[PDB]
């Protein structure tokens, strides 16, 4: 989901 | 033609990794910490962390350790950027002059590879013979140590294994063995290899290929007295080597995965344990002996002993304490007791490093509205989430205001021996002196015996021996407690006025021009010194005795006139020491001899605004640096005033300033006040810690903030904020938000801990039934923040499987209602994309959250800005365009379609608007021709782009995917029908920060147009401006000066640090220009600044000028 990736490419890790 | 500029106004505060050992001395402990481009090196100590030394690097720091070869004095210190530059530094305190020097370095990247999974590895060999790394799948590149190798030369051995986890070199190996987790097909398993540098290959590795579990995950090589391996996955931890095979698995850990690691016991019989959740383990080795015989282990096990910040980076250190390097949140200084406190958690916190986290929104406001911005984040992430508030300067809180014009001075004063409070304040005043009794809070004038009224006091200090002191024109006068009259009197023989006063608790030291005295408060009478007369006229006078001296002063230092000038001498007899013969018409209006923790100091303000400060030694007096400053435009007067343990220095100008203290330095940050002329302490039963200060006309009080040129407040969420906006007319922020859950036995959701939006005021949940047909899930809330009380006033809960992804507050249509709208969208893993979600119109009434209006969409809404008081909105691959009905509902009028997913949009308040996902921003208006939208143009390479925005209507910000900087603008072309359907990159550049918002706003004021600020996932908030062709080049060209003048850490180039990068473009960088660099000119000596320049005009200290009229951009 672009979700998961995208919400996450915030944290960084 | 494009022009920028970019400067860091808050360095990363993220800890991407840190290490331990002994880099300063053989003897001394050294905690290195790791930012981004800056590396931070303490000295641990009983208290905590000595700071010791700050250097950034040009580059972001991806590997990081401390080792030692044969024949070596300290530790060495290896660096890998993720540009691929190695190097190797080493600690050099020259004395007093401290460096970090680079023994080797050179580029190790390879034209091959595709770079791999779980990213770059740097590991290196006990024995210290090499160093191995892991950049790109199949190779393995070995850097070979020796006393050459100083460029770092290494070659690739060829690995058949095309995916590797993680990996370590193991102890007690005879050949530099190397031990892996790979994953192929079926699962995951260990392998070992030697390596061999000879023939450069490998060989074969100890012990035979293992299997490892589908989610082992980290590689613990445990030191030589046990040597062996640690692999650690999910649920479950093992040990390997050779024959020897140990396993476990504790429920404990099931919950969470381990993430980071640390040995504790040299001998590795203990070792700490990171985990996404924040809990920390000890992981324990069980020994066990028999006689002619070494040690095998018998079990192993894991106990939870609480919880820390989320923990990337985590390193033991003294006597069970522990330094924890957290991203997601703030980084912790922690204690490990051996018994649990109150829960059952062996761990406490000792200190906490503030850490705005990943900044996944932001926004400004003048809270207090003034003029300056707050600033205002969401940060961290899970249970380190949060809001921080960030405000430039020192600011003070008013109790009373006695506006009187005129004011020319004051000093302190108590009315009784007894209270270290006071209760008059007497001021020098335009050729007069009033003074001011008080009831304890209120203000009063009267009078005071032998104290002038009609002429004008120079000064007023607290002279030991029960007596008050006042110096006048004229008289240096006594009256005293007991008394209390006529005490005593000293008038100069033969009728001259005191110029310069200068009164001690015990001694006094006036001027008469070149002429100076000297007398004693000696039990209730004026004794007299000494005479000496100067080359020429005493310009200013300080004395206090300083450190070891009881009232009784040492040495001294004196302004004077026509030569413009200050000097070094002692006390009766009044002999020159040292002196500096300071250039310009104008002379030191101001002298300071001071104290702090561990020195002595002297301070020199002139009329112009600018000061010079040196270093004053109490036994040998000389020198010390020279190095002007700004300051005001206007004569600064410095005084010293009460605060916490180290009590500092103010700095009465326009621009009012304090001088704190740094590392062992002095902090020289502004005063959130308009101008202030003197000022000093106080302590009254009324009006307590305050200080006084004067202007024009006004006298004020009160106390006084931190320190550092930012002062950050916040607000913890226990939660993951994602965006931020504020409904001024309502007095609040709104602010999305996100919590976890878990599947129940019931089935439903439960939680983890309160959260912001559980703990909240008040609380909705959504009704609305658009839809119809352990375990993990985000739980998401709208939440209304009060601005002043920064409290969770009201909570809306969003659907079960909805995220709400922007939101905005604006008035549309008619309507004279200010709104939070909201897209949202269902969200599930087994959907790539989600196809249904909503856009939501929300109210805030007296303490109320209507419902206004809902919306589904056929899409997730990835934005939306308000726009000319319509609503803007980007549907997962749309952009739409809709309108507020009178009758109160969303309703399209337009949209766009030829995006591959529009991620951000932003809007030239007119009808032009901008952004894509996985190409780089097109632009569009809007016409009130059919009301239509036209795309104008794009840019056509291919950027992941990750936040947008426009500096005016012809340039286009973007950030992306790969921590570049770039702008767009549109082509000045014939032929519009091609050359004008595609805009050019007209600048490019490296940030090395990956950007998650831009908005204008400026954190300052009440040569650069504009200005835009950013936040990045690594807490770093840079600004960009806009520039003039001229000053483009002024800098341009001063770029490369400056640049052959520094000497980079790793000897790394600034132009290869600045080069617009990606896995496969590198273009050198065009229209930007880092004031970071440029800023860099003035830690610079000046005969280095000399050089600076060979050469409309061009001078020498011009430009000194220029480059502070920036650093005061932000």
């Amino acid at each position: 989901s672009v979700v998961g990736f995208l919400s996450q490419r915030g944290l960084h890790g | 033609m494009s022009y920028n500029y970019v400067v860091t106004a808050q360095k990363p505060t993220a800890v991407n990794g840190c290490v331990t050992g002994h880099f300063t001395s053989a003897e001394d402990l050294n905690l290195l910490i790791a930012k981004n481009t800056r590396l931070e090196i303490y000295v641990v100590t009983a208290e905590g962390l000595r700071p010791v030394k700050e250097v950034g690097m040009y580059g972001k720091i991806a590997v990081m350790e401390l080792f030692r070869p044969k024949g070596e004095s300290k530790d060495l210190l290896f660096i890998l950027t993720a540009k691929y530059n190695a190097c190797i530094l080493e600690y050099k305190q020259s004395g007093e002059s401290i460096d970090i020097i680079t023994r080797a370095h050179g580029n190790v990247q390879d034209r091959i590879g595709r770079p791999s999974e779980t990213g770059i590895i740097g590991i290196i060999d006990p024995e210290c013979r090499m160093i191995g790394l892991r950049l790109y799948d199949g190779l393995f590149k070995v850097i070979p140590l020796d006393r050459d190798n100083k460029e770092l030369k290494a070659f690739n051995i060829r690995l058949e294994e095309l995916h590797v986890i993680d990996v370590k070199f193991l102890y007690g190996c005879q050949a530099p063995t190397i031990c892996f987790v790979y994953q192929d097909p079926q699962g995951r398993h260990v392998k070992t290899y030697e390596v061999s540098l000879r023939e450069k290959e490998f060989n074969k590795g100890p012990w035979k290929q293992e299997n490892v579990e589908a989610e082992a995950s980290m590689v613990i090589a445990v030191p030589e007295p046990f040597g062996g391996a640690i692999i650690i996955g999910q649920e479950s931890i093992t040990y390997h080597n050779g024959d020897k095979y140990l396993a476990i698995a504790p429920p404990i850990i099931k919950q969470s995965t381990i993430v980071c690691h640390n040995r504790v016991d040299p001998n590795g019989s203990r070792y700490l344990l990171g985990d996404m959740e924040g809990r920390l383990f000890m992981l324990l080795l069980e020994k066990e002996e028999q006689m002619d015989g070494t040690v095998t282990l018998k079990d192993l096990r894991v106990e939870l002993l609480g919880e820390t910040s989320i923990a990337e980076c985590l390193t033991y250190l003294d006597n069970g304490v522990v330094f924890v390097g957290s991203r997601l949140g703030d980084s912790q200084l922690v204690k490990l007791n051996v018994d649990s406190n109150e829960q059952g958690s062996y761990v406490v916190a000792m200190e906490t490093f503030t850490n705005l986290g990943p900044i996944v929104d932001m926004c400004v406001v003048d809270l207090e509205r003034q003029g300056q911005g707050q600033l205002v984040t969401c940060s961290g992430a899970f249970k380190e989430g949060s809001l921080r508030i960030i405000r430039n300067g020192i600011g003070i809180h008013e109790h009373a205001s006695i506006d009187l014009p005129g004011i020319k001075g004051l000093w302190p004063l108590r009315s009784d021996p007894n209270r270290e409070t006071y209760d008059t304040l007497v001021l020098s005043f335009v050729g007069q002196t009033r003074v001011l009794m008080l009831n304890g809070e209120e203000v009063e004038e009267t009078e005071l015996m032998g104290f002038v009224d009609d002429q004008q006091t120079f000064f007023c200090g607290n002279v030991a021996h029960q007596q008050l002191i006042q110096i006048t024109s004229a008289s240096v006068r006594l009256v005293s407690q007991e008394p209390k009259a006529l005490v005593s009197e000293w008038k100069e023989p033969q009728a001259k006025n005191i110029s310069v006063a200068s009164c001690n608790s015990s001694q006094v030291v006036v001027a008469v021009g070149r002429a100076l005295y000297y007398l004693q408060i000696h039990p209730q009478e004026l004794r007299q010194i000494s005479h000496t007369e100067m080359e020429h006229e005493v310009a200013c006078l300080d004395i206090t005795p300083l450190g070891d001296s009881n009232g009784l002063s040492p040495l001294c230092a004196i302004g004077l006139w026509t030569d413009i000038s200050a000097r070094i001498l002692k006390l009766p007899s009044f002999e020159l020491l040292h002196k500096e013969m300071l250039g310009g018409e104008i002379i030191p209006r101001s002298i300071l001899m001071t104290t702090f923790e561990s020195s002595h100091y002297l301070l020199c303000a002139l009329g112009d605004g600018a000061l010079f400060y040196f270093g004053l030694n109490i036994e040998t007096g000389l020198l010390s640096d020279r190095k002007k400053v700004t300051l005001g435009t206007q004569p600064t007067v410095l005084r010293t005033f009460r605060s916490l343990s180290t009590t500092n220095v103010f700095a009465c100008s326009d621009r009012p300033t304090v001088i704190y203290s740094s590392n062992h330095k002095l902090v020289f940050s502004n005063v959130n006040l308009k101008e202030v002329n003197y000022m000093c302490p106080l302590n009254s039963d009324g009006y307590p810690d305050s200080l006084a200060l004067a202007n024009n006309s006004t006298l004020t009080i009160g106390t006084i903030d931190e320190i550092q040129k930012l002062h950050i407040r916040t607000v913890p969420l226990y939660e993951s904020p994602r965006k931020i906006c504020y409904q001024e007319v309502s007095q609040c922020f709104g602010v999305l938000s996100s919590r976890i859950e878990v599947q129940d036995t019931s089935g439903g959701t439960t939680a983890l801990r309160p959260s912001a939006s559980t703990q909240a005021l008040s609380s909705s949940v959504s009704s609305s039934k658009l839809f119809s047909s352990g375990e993990e899930v985000e739980v998401h809330n709208l939440l209304i923040i009060d601005q002043h009380t920064f409290e969770v006033l009201h909570a809306h809960q969003f659907l079960q499987n909805e995220y709400a992804l922007s939101l905005v507050s604006c008035k549309l249509g008619k309507d004279p209602n200010t709104y939070f709208i909201v897209g949202t969208a269902m969200v599930y893993p087994e959907e790539a994309e989600p196809k249904q979600g909503r856009i939501v119109v929300f109210q805030y009434s007296d303490g109320k959250l209507q419902t206004v209006a809902e919306k589904e969409v056929k899409g997730a809404v990835y934005s939306m800005v308000e726009f000319n008081g319509k609503l803007l909105a980007s549907i997962n691959s749309t952009v739409r365009l809709y309108e507020w009905t009178t009758e109160k509902d969303v309703r399209t009028e337009c949209n766009h379609y030829n995006n591959i997913m529009a991620l951000y949009l932003k809007t030239k308040g007119d009808f032009i608007l901008v952004g894509d996902l996985m190409r780089s921003v097109l632009l569009l208006a809007y016409k009130p021709m059919e009301g239509n939208f036209e795309e104008i143009a794009r840019d056509f390479n291919p950027n992941w782009m990750s936040a947008v925005e426009i500096l005016d209507d012809d340039n286009f910000l973007g950030a992306e995917n790969a921590f570049n900087l770039f702008v767009c603008q549109k082509d000045s072309a014939a032929t519009t029908d091609e050359e004008r359907q595609h805009l050019q990159e007209v600048g490019l550049f490296h940030l090395g920060e990956f950007v998650n918002v831009f908005c204008h706003g400026s954190l300052v004021m009440q040569p650069t147009q504009g200005s835009v600020l950013f936040g990045t996932v690594n807490g770093m908030i840079g600004l960009v401006t806009s520039l003039s062709e001229s000053w483009y080049n002024l800098l341009l060209d001063m770029q490369n000066r400056l640049n052959k003048v520094i000497k980079s850490v790793g000897k790394i180039e600034h132009s290869f640090w600045r080069s617009f990068h990606t896995e496969r473009k590198t273009e050198p960088a065009t229209g930007f220009i880092d004031g970071d660099l440029i800023e860099s000119f003035l830690d610079i000596s000046r005969p280095k600044m000399q050089e600076v320049v060979a050469n409309r005009e061009a001078t020498a200290d011009d430009l000194i000028k220029v480059v502070e009229e920036l650093t005061r951009i932000h």
